DNA sequence: ATCAATATCCACCTGCAGATTCTACCAAAAGTGTATTTGGAAACTGCTCCATCAAAAGGCATGTTCAGCTGAATTCAGCTGAACATGCCTTTTGATGGAGCAGTTTCCAAATACACTTTTGGTAGAATCTGCAGGTGGATATTGAT
DNA sequence: ATCAATATCCACCTGCAGATTCTACCAAAAGTGTATTTGGAAACTGCTCCATCAAAAGGCATGTTCAGCTGAATTCAGCTGAACATGCCTTTTGATGGAGCAGTTTCCAAATACACTTTTGGTAGAATCTGCAGGTGGATATTGAT
């Protein structure tokens, strides 16, 4: 297709500010957003990592909604909408 | 031929739960007494959340429950939230909450 | 005259107004390549169906919303009221998440 | 290609307590997802009680202390009287 | 001859950190352990390994506790320990 | 009998903990973490000991207790 | 009556270092270990092969679990040794 | 004859077979599931042992104890991981003073 | 940094006692040999759903200015919490018994699992309905400058 | 304490994307007639579990002193918020090809079910041993003082 790369800067300033907002932050220091950024891309790895690996497991080639459900539900984060 | 829900006054499913439980793995046989309990269980808490919801949605002069109306009623009531503290619901948004130390002084 | 707001007055109400609302905070579609490189350069050849995509978009932002609100406990703390890569870093320790 | 959901059932409880109001169908997709998943904590918690006692059956009374494992104060208060009435009125024919 | 304050502190912290015995004393504990008990269920008796796994449990979790209690001060630009310290662990842990 | 959890006792713990320097308000902070502590690890416990219908709590009983409330132990029987 | 896994983990105490013994108080430690690494191996297989609704618990939903539970290098190998003790299983 | 001997392990295939379907975990059991099972538990077994022992060692001692466990446990990256919600009874902390409350 | 004087640590040995390790044996699993059952893999194929494209449109991300006011430094002293010598009592701990009670036995009546055979309660779409998302405008604050 | 400048409300409106019902089958409850267990319910043990006793001993509760840590009060350099001009690229709508879920059948290699035959692992005594807990004696680490 075409090479994916860098996309972890698509995370912006103004959406990290804005998630920052709803939780209540005032004030943000100029090295949060890449903080946050390397925060992200960590829970992503561990998350798809588990989705992925239930995909495999069932010989598909398609993550599933219900791949991530199980996924997050293994790392704690128990995610309620999805269970189709 | 009266359903065991009927038979239990109950609105959820006692067959359908009964079911699952016998197709879930959890021992290897299961009473009649435990699908009725669990169904009752399970009713009375989607009562409790839908009773809190339904309020929330009327505070927000809406007639239909949306997941922020979920939300508000889980994380407003004490036992609710607590019950489901390791959860989260899509749509549902976050608490109005400012500390107080960040208000204008 | 020009008007002008003084420096903390639209954050204030940036946040009334951000936990008013429950839309994703984060742009959809970059969002999706985030997801698609990270699963690539994990795992080739693989699809997603929408509603996977979304599931990742509404988990990962309740995560970092939860995660500012500790950080943000954490400089209130330290009589700050600017977050800092420290307190995000403080809030993982206690969470369990880096130790 | 047919999948159970819990919906007819959430609805008619809605009806019970606010005859007025309605529910969007991510409402209800949240609905069901608390459903399946008090269920398998209750089932999950019953199971391992009834092992711990080398008991090979489930009965109401693994599900009753699993609820009061599960649920804080009254919600548990609650729960066990819903499921108690329940079984009597079952159990009385 | 009188060490300095914070020195003794130190060598206490060695001293603790090497070793691996129950800090509370037995009989004290046993006594707490029993009067909550006895607001679940009266006239219980217990075994006393029963007694054992829990001040092992509650030693091991006030020292955890206080490892992030300690950071949480630190992070405060302190070296002492308070309630709000305390506090705000337990907050982030989802204790509170 | 919270309060025969003594502050030197509790200095112990903090020192394990690697606290060089402790205020007078933590000792009371301290026994109150306990007891909330205490009450929910027995509670659970004895759950276990009414279901199987004994008078006597055992170290099983606790280590389920224990493992409920995601403080799993291990040296007592699992 | 009253199983536990003290033989065989002081077996293996002796392939790696045959000249080590190991306290009772030890012993408990090693048992309650294998007992929860056991519970948690065998839930995530108990859990993936309901969620593909197959009915049986192959070498397959074990190999899965332990990519699942072990972080990085403990489930390579876990792994090897797991798919090699299959082989040698099977063969003779 | 037995099929741990057959499968080349210390760890009894019998028993984590027995355990296995006695767990209420499924319908079924294949065949394989005890034997990679055992294979698996065998290995960190060893791996907690073996660093143990080292520990042991390091303290002029023979004989592996709690403590020996814990400094095993906590020194190393992953098996610390993989029981971060665990207390091992006896085993004490590790020894570990932050930079700021040292003298001078 | 040294000088000197306390207390702290730290080896090296060393003697026993609490545990370990080592033995000698019997039930309850584990391994076999057969005889059936069956789950779910291989072989199609119906057809959702996902990856892509095209294209226009304006919501928003980017950058740059500017300067308010927040975080980081300093200073300083009041008073909290450490180090200690004292004096004493609650914790240890070690039998010694008596006994409340987990664990077993032996039934077996009540409760379950089974194998079918009918009977619907539910789920999958069409056919109907309708809150309310999105717009518009003054009423009402809220702010921030004089 | 006033006001302009703006942001925030709240109510009134109306077609439509998103519920609610209305209809049809049929996978899965419900009703019956047997074939197993399950797990209480009494009766009895051998245990572990409280209860005292009873000394002694640390280990804790106190009252003194004062070192030095926590905060309060001041400064201020410059970070980070608020605004604005620009125009990029995410959003929306729709249209298609066809990758690859999912549904059906077809049916063996593999798992379950016994009926037995052997074997291993959990017990309850027996034969050593690893370290604890002291004992010096000798450098260390602290802290006061030229």
């Amino acid at each position: 297709r075409k090479v994916l790369r860098d996309n972890i800067q698509g995370i912006t300033k103004p959406a990290i500010r804005r998630l920052a907002r709803r939780g209540g932050v005032k004030r943000i220091s100029g090295l949060i957003y890449e903080e946050t950024r390397g925060v992200l891309k960590v829970f992503l790895e561990n998350v798809i990592r588990d989705a992925v690996t239930y995909t495999e497991h069932a010989k598909r080639k398609t993550v599933t909604a219900m791949d991530v459900v199980y996924a997050l539900k293994r790392q704690g984060r128990t995610l309620y909408g999805f269970g189709g | 031929a009266k359903t065991r829900s009927s038979r239990a006054g109950l609105q959820f499913p006692v067959g359908r739960v009964h079911r699952l439980l016998r197709k879930g793995n959890y021992s290897e046989r299961v009473g009649a007494g435990a699908p009725v309990y669990l169904a009752a269980v399970l009713e009375y808490l989607t009562a409790e959340i839908l009773e809190l919801a339904g309020n929330a949605a009327r505070d927000n002069k809406k007639t239909r429950i949306i997941p922020r109306h979920l939300q508000l009623a889980i994380r407003n009531d004490e036992e609710l939230n607590k019950l489901l503290g390791r959860v989260t619901i899509a749509q549902g948004g976050v608490l109005p909450n400012i500390q107080a130390v960040l208000l204008p002084k | 005259k020009p008007h002008r707001y003084r420096p903390g007055t639209v954050a204030l109400r940036e946040i009334r107004r951000y936990q008013k609302s429950t839309e994703l905070l984060i742009r959809k579609l970059p969002f999706q390549r985030l997801v698609r490189e990270i699963a690539q350069d994990f795992k080739t050849d693989l699809r997603f169906q929408s509603s996977a995509v979304m599931a990742l978009q509404e988990a990962s932002e309740a995560y970092l919303v939860g995660l500012f609100e500790d950080t943000n406990l954490c400089a209130i703390h330290a009589k700050r009221v600017t977050i800092m890569p420290k307190d995000i870093q403080l809030a993982r320790r206690i969470r369990g998440e880096r130790a | 290609s047919r999948k159970e959901s819990y919906s007819i059932y959430v609805y008619k409880v809605l009806k019970q307590v606010h005859p007025d109001t309605g529910i969007s169908s991510k409402a209800m997709g949240i609905m069901n997802s608390f459903v399946n998943d008090i269920f398998e904590r209750i089932a999950g918690e019953a199971s391992r009680l009834a092992h711990y006692n080398k008991r090979s059956t489930i009965t109401s009374r693994e599900i009753q202390t699993a609820v009061r494992l599960l649920l804080p104060g009254e919600l548990a208060k609650h729960a066990v009287s819903e499921g108690t009435k329940a079984v009597t009125k079952y159990t009385s024919a």
